[PDB]
RNA sequence: UUACGGCGGU
RNA sequence: GCGCCGCUAGAGGUGAAAUUCUUGGACCGGCGCAAGACGGACCAGAGCGAAAGCAUUUGCCAAGAAUGUUUUCAUUAAUCAAGAACGAAAGUCGGAGGUUCGAAGACGAUCAGAUACCGUCGUAGUUCCGACCAUAAACGAUGCCGACUGGCGAUGCGGCGGCGUUAUUCCCAUGACCCGCCGGGCAGCUUCCGGGAAACCAAAGUCUUUGGGUUCCGGGGGGAGUAUGGUUGCAAAGCUGAAAC
């Protein structure tokens, strides 16, 4: 189920048996990269650049069009970020929670989930050393922590 | 490096005057040392005066606070209840 | 004490990333003596005569002035930085609306 | 003899016990 | 209820389960065709939609993100697509 | 007066029925109790007022 | 053995429900396990009813109502006999006992 | 309202 | 509890009483005030939470489940020695507070005796802030994760789809109800699914037709959670933990 929390819900997308483009969708390969170029450069990650490109261009997923996913080709040439976009989200998390902590000392369960938040954050960590995608002398600090996070 | 691991500020006491009352100063004692926020510039630089007399390096204000401590919470109480009964019946 | 400060810190830390903004006494009183400054932000903690002469130049050059509720400490951390602030004064709002709010 | 009052009075003895061996060092 | 062929299920049998669960799993989604009244651009929104949708010649508000599904604001022009 | 005449049929109680009913439904609605904290300083005319027409 | 299914308590997702005091000899239950009863008693004791109407300052006079909610502890429910002893099989109803008000 | 005990082996 | 009145001689307490409070006027009735606790009825085999636990309005926060998803990452996972975080009540230390309740204690009854039940009073304590202590019938007396194996009526939360009723609605969108389906949860009712020593269990089933992963732990009753060593705690004690017999 749920990793730090018991629930065993089942809820996450289920993709068609088709692989092919859709008939209608009279759009290249190439212009679907060229936008995710255009807005990446505007401040968006790669979970938040195929939601609005389902919404309003009828792309159902790049990898359908492109051959190639969103962050592979975004790395392809240089501008996705150093710090992945799970990663970079539960620092984002554990900032706040910690910032909230200083102020209200006497909160057992701020105390609490901020265990279990940065416990998520070594498990994950763990995996992008080994993969190489950070370097192996990364270290997540609560003294800098907020310095990663914009 | 650790130089101690029970008493503290109260290690100056020797093996003297008792462990329980050597044990109720160690509360007192690091309150009337310590450096509070000034309510009135932000900067934490309340030291104590003499006993009730509580004031600023910077800002240059001096405060009737408490004894062993900034504010007493008997101070704090009444200070609610006063602007409380300024409030209702508008005298 | 639930709702409603991230309509005034949410903002704040959204002009501080997008548009201009000056910190400090000495600095919102050259910017309001010559047109730049728009929106004054004052902490509760500034000395009374401080207060009274932001408010009076800001009458002299028809600008907005709020009173944030928090201490100079408190506004330094809504900000975004690591000091402590009685007196700011956006001169560009990067894309929000803290002008066209209420003050 | 119920189990919370014959913990007790072993807690009660081995309080008695403890202070004995303290006296004859 | 022991012979029951779930190999070949009926398509109200098929269409009343999950989007997994099924014999072959399937989105319950679609893409659909949005005409605003007064303008002459086709807008291809996804049925479960999460942003505001803005367009480009009138870009007023086209749908209303919600909980499940999309809601077209004002009366618009609507068909399903594929 | 308007205030306390407002009460004898209760349309406070019947206003909060009508503009609630498109929320949930609601059918025991009354002003349960109505408290005076101050009073003022009494003048006397408008007492006799109060007893006139 | 366990001797009922839930254990006398209607508790199924908690682990605290709060304490109330029993009425009659003011023990302290827990709110669930508590045996309710909500008395919608007549004020006026049926029998003294053409006593109050004969010396009232009316024709039609709506009496009023004793709204007394009642909640014991098991001990004293079963002394007061409001819960009576059940065979091993016909306690497995929820179904309370029916009116018989005339 | 009060109502406490019943030698051992068979 | 205290003020300012009103009229009266008892009030209170009990199986009966008494100790007790009362013409320096109790109790009762009226109007005010103050203090500290506590949030009735609504309140449910309802919800949330890792457990302890959580209930008056509105307010700055920070979190979380489920559902929806033609988003993204692409084995990142399950259980987990050592090591930690949280932990009812009582308890301990200090500062506030101290209304009710009330271990200890004093007194009145009850009895053969009452060091008990019952009654009057009352300390520590119950309340808040800070630091500790780390245990409970901490219980579903049932580890966690995964799949599979009957039916049914519901309920709580999302989502989808439907006749109709009802809302400013004199049309709409969104609500309230009505009829279904989908996932998740709290449970219930039935059944020769099967199991069990049976009580009972849709899990305690899928087991001599015996093997899905993994942690903790039991080996006749006492001695004994004792003795002793270590370790923690201010203390009370916690943890580990035998043997002779
Ligand atoms: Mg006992
Ligand atoms: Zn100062
Ligand atoms: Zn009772």
């Amino acid at each position: 189920g749920r990793m730090h929390a018991p629930g065993k819900g089942l809820s996450q997308s289920a993709l068609p048996y088709r692989r092919s483009v859709p008939t209608w969708l009279k759009l290249t390969s190439d212009d679907v990269k060229e936008q995710i170029y255009k807005l990446a450069k505007k401040g968006l990650t790669p979970s938040q650049i195929g939601v609005i490109l389902r919404d309003s261009h009828g792309v159902a997923q790049v990898r359908f069009v492109t051959g190639n996913k969103i962050l592979r080709i975004l790395k392809s040439k240089g501008l996705a970020p150093d710090l992945p976009e799970d990663l970079y989200h539960l620092i984002k998390k554990a900032v706040a929670v910690r910032k909230h902590l200083e102020r209200n000392r006497k909160d057992k369960d701020a105390k609490f989930r901020l265990i279990l938040i940065e416990s998520r954050i070594h498990r994950l960590a763990r995996y992008y050393k080994t993969k190489r995608v950070l370097p192996p002398n990364w270290k997540y600090e609560s003294s800098t922590a907020s310095a990663l996070v914009a | 490096a650790k130089r101690t691991k029970k008493v503290g500020i109260v290690g100056k006491y020797g093996t003297r005057y008792g462990a329980s009352l050597r044990k109720m100063v160690k509360k007192i004692e690091i309150s009337q040392h310590a450096k509070y926020t000034c309510s009135f510039c932000g900067k934490t630089k309340m030291k104590r005066r003499a006993v009730g007399i509580w004031h600023c390096g910077s800002c240059m204000k001096t405060v009737a606070g408490g004894a062993w401590t900034y504010n007493t919470t008997s101070a704090v109480t009444v200070k609610s209840a006063i602007r409380r009964l300024k409030e209702l019946k508008d005298q | 004490t639930k709702k409603s400060l991230e309509s005034i810190n949410s903002r704040l830390q959204l002009v501080m990333k997008s548009g201009k903004y000056v910190l400090g006494y000495k600095q919102t009183l050259k910017m309001i003596r010559q047109g730049k400054a728009k929106l004054v932000i004052l902490a509760n903690n500034c000395p009374a005569l401080r207060k009274s002469e932001i408010e009076y130049y800001a009458m002299l050059a028809k600008t907005g002035v709020h009173h944030y509720s928090g201490n100079n400490i408190e506004l330094g951390t809504a900000c975004g930085k690591y000091y402590r602030v009685c007196t700011l004064a956006i001169i560009d709002p990067g894309d929000s609306d803290i002008i066209r709010s209420m003050p | 003899m119920r189990a919370k009052w014959r913990k007790k009075r072993m807690r009660r003895l081995k309080r008695k016990r403890r202070k004995m061996r303290q006296r004859s060092k | 209820p022991l012979a029951k062929d779930l190999l070949h299920p009926s398509p109200e049998e098929e269409k009343r389960k999950h989007k997994k669960k099924r014999l072959v799993q399937s989105p319950n989604s679609y893409f659909m065709d949005v005409k605003c009244p007064g303008c002459y651009k086709i807008t291809t929104v996804f049925s479960h939609a999460q942003t505001v949708v803005l367009c480009v010649g009138c870009s007023t508000v086209l749908c209303q993100p919600t909980g499940g599904k999309a809601r077209l604001t004002e009366g618009c022009s609507f068909r399903r697509k594929q | 007066k308007e205030v306390v005449n407002k009460l004898i049929p209760d349309s406070i109680g019947k206003d909060i029925e009508k503009a609630c009913q498109s929320i949930y439904p609601l059918h025991d609605v009354f002003v349960r109790k109505v408290k005076m904290l101050k009073k003022p300083k009494f003048e006397l005319g408008k007492l006799m007022e109060l007893h006139g027409e | 053995t366990k001797k009922r299914r839930n254990n006398g308590r209607a508790k199924k997702g908690r682990g605290h429900v709060q304490p109330i005091r029993c009425t009659n000899c003011a023990r302290c239950v827990p709110k669930d396990k508590a045996i309710k009863k909500f008395v919608i008693r007549n004020i006026v004791e049926a029998a003294a009813v053409r006593d109050i109407s004969e010396a009232s300052v009316f024709d039609a006079y709506v009496l009023p109502k004793l709204y007394v909610k009642l909640h014991y502890c098991v001990s004293c429910a079963i002394h007061s006999k409001v819960v009576r002893n059940r065979s091993r099989e016909a306690r497995k109803d929820r179904t309370p006992p029916p009116r018989f008000r005339p």
